């Protein structure tokens, strides 16, 4: 049930915002920082949305007014796209891939050239979409350096030394429209994803959900986004989805959702709820040491041998026919 | 064969830990 | 056509004595040892008959009697089985495959305990069928070692130098029932096949035609042999069989083929042609140094996948389900 | 990955190579 904003703001958001998919959901826990039961989730690699951080307390006033007035003039990627999803592609991968036609495509501008083409479509009542996706970096300017400066790192840093984890490698602002969304997929690294704008709706699904939602091969663009169209899942090349599972959760300003590390997940940014802001905090898993082995463990297992054998066949094309090869009347 | 990499949906200017350190 | 016997003896074999099977097949060339297109096929790992190496020429005065009385009180694997075919299995592996029931025994025996059983089957009309299959070692007695010695090695070193192969590991005695078959394998190691007494027919495929014969998983005790039953197979369960084209020859006492390594081979002893007495050379291949892959190759690469799965999972029978977890609506 | 080992219908007393030379 939508939570209630203080001061009898009314409710943050209703159902009528959520999109609509073909299968059922649990909700992830919301929880203080300081019960003991969020610390236990995080230990044990399951999500967990924590309320009271304060992880990005100084960018809760950023807004497109101020970030264009304080962000810089470095370069900022945006994504543009005629349909609400946003799958991810890894343009070094293209190449091998000739037949890959992607739906949205990179565009590198400044911060109010991506403010005055958001506002050219709000004014021109356009279907365009766009996503601003861009990693933190040295060109910001002063007061978003005081404000980053000002995150709890004190909280943080902690939790990356409980955990083991290795190196913070960057933190992605993501600036989307009413609607956009992300399709599913998993990441190799740890999480720690700071809503700031807007809210987001956040549907994950454990590692061993693998079977149900069908990665694209390593070496193609879409390596690690799932290929069921969630909108309309075909079930005939993708049967098990119709046994998948999700965990759900609404974030809004100041929530702290854990994602982590090889969970899939699918974020929503709210039908008419305005754009969105979201920095993440990605950090390297802990270093590879017991059986029974875990789900990731297989997943890591999985991926290795699709990128041997693509380094051995000279080819990544081969990789499947191979594969096709050595299953067939004998492990099928 | 249990050994993973670190990529995500974004490519690979200071950034993350580099970043923060050159700030402070 | 059957060939004529030297001196009128007639046709040395007729169709009649062939086992009868659902694919076509191709003739071995029979040529000269000094024929260049010998050396030719030899070089390129394709089979061949020689008909002139003389390779084991003192070997063919070698029967029952002279063999009893000369080859040592050393003990002899003799296989045993109730049916015409001795599938190979490998005792080792039988620890992960609990429900595997071999259809054949091993039994040690001395020589005479050999010859002795094979008159007790005789004279009892029993259908019992034996099968000796073991490596010449130093128990052989003095007239053996005599032989042995008298093998052309001036011819076969040469061979094994030419090729760049490495060491002979050994060389197997096979003495056999008429009608008994070894089912379609194929051997890791390069191989001169050396008939002495009686005839064999030789059945071969190449390294190509994997995705035709279907071989048994790797950690399986019939790794390498085929699970198609040639007498009667399984179109459903293995499609492919149905497009198996194979290369045959009939040996007889004095022809060489070489069957190179990796390449599958079904071999029978001719119905009602008397016993059988083979003595193979095993060498181990030339060392692994560029595009495009050979077959034998990518067989190479399959089943080491195989095999590191197996150890990466702790448990060989979770190598068939990760497999198709990798396959299914991703490579299929 | 290329790589293979050496195994045959047969298990793994002097042998082929070995046999040869102790008898020569
Ligand atoms: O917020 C989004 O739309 C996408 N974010 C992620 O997938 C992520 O942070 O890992
Ligand atoms: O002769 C036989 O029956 C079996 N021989 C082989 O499979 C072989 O020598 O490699
Ligand atoms: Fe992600
Ligand atoms: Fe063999």
């Amino acid at each position: 049930e939508p939570r209630e904003e203080a001061g009898a703001l009314g409710p943050a958001w209703d159902e009528s915002q959520l999109r609509s998919y073909s299968f059922p959901t649990r909700p992830i826990p919301r929880l203080s920082q300081s019960d003991p039961r969020a610390e236990e989730l995080i230990e044990n690699e399951e999500p967990v949305v924590l309320t009271d951080t304060n992880l990005v307390y100084p960018a809760l006033k950023w807004d497109l007014e101020y970030l264009q007035e304080n962000i810089g003039n470095g370069d900022f990627s945006v994504y543009s796209a005629s349909t609400h999803k946003f799958l991810y592609y890894d343009e070094k991968k293209m190449a091998n891939f000739q037949n890959f036609k992607p739906r949205s495509n990179r565009e590198e501008m400044k911060f109010h050239e991506f403010v005055e083409k958001l506002q050219d479509i709000q004014q021109r009542g356009g279907e365009e979409r766009l996503y601003l996706q861009q990693t933190l970096n040295d060109t910001v300017g002063r007061k978003i350096v005081m404000d980053f400066l000002g995150f709890n790192w004190n909280w943080i840093n902690k939790q990356q030394g409980k955990r083991g984890w290795g190196q913070l490698t960057s933190n992605l602002l993501l600036i989307g429209m009413e609607g956009n969304v992300t399709p599913a997929h998993y990441d190799e690294q740890q999480n720690f994803f700071a809503q700031i704008k807007g809210y987001k709706r956040c549907i994950l699904f454990p590692p061993d959900q693998f079977e149900c939602l069908y990665p694209y091969p390593v070496h193609h663009p879409c390596d690690r986004q799932s290929q069921v169209d969630f909108d309309n899942p075909d079930y005939e090349r993708f049967p098990n989805f119709q046994n998948v599972v999700g965990y759900e959760t609404v974030v809004g300003p100041g929530d702290v959702l854990y994602i982590p590390m090889y969970w899939w997940h699918h974020i929503e940014s709210l039908l008419n709820g305005g754009i969105t802001i979201t920095v993440n905090f990605w950090y390297k898993g802990a270093p590879t040491p017991e059986y029974p082995l875990k789900a990731h463990q297989k997943v890591a297992i999985m991926r290795n041998i699709e990128k041997m054998l693509g380094e051995a066949l000279g080819n990544p094309q081969e990789v499947g026919p191979l594969l096709n090869t050595m299953i067939k009347g004998r492990y099928n | 064969l249990t050994s993973y990499d670190c990529e995500v949906n974004a490519p690979i200017l200071l950034q993350g830990e580099e970043l923060l350190r050159a700030l402070d």
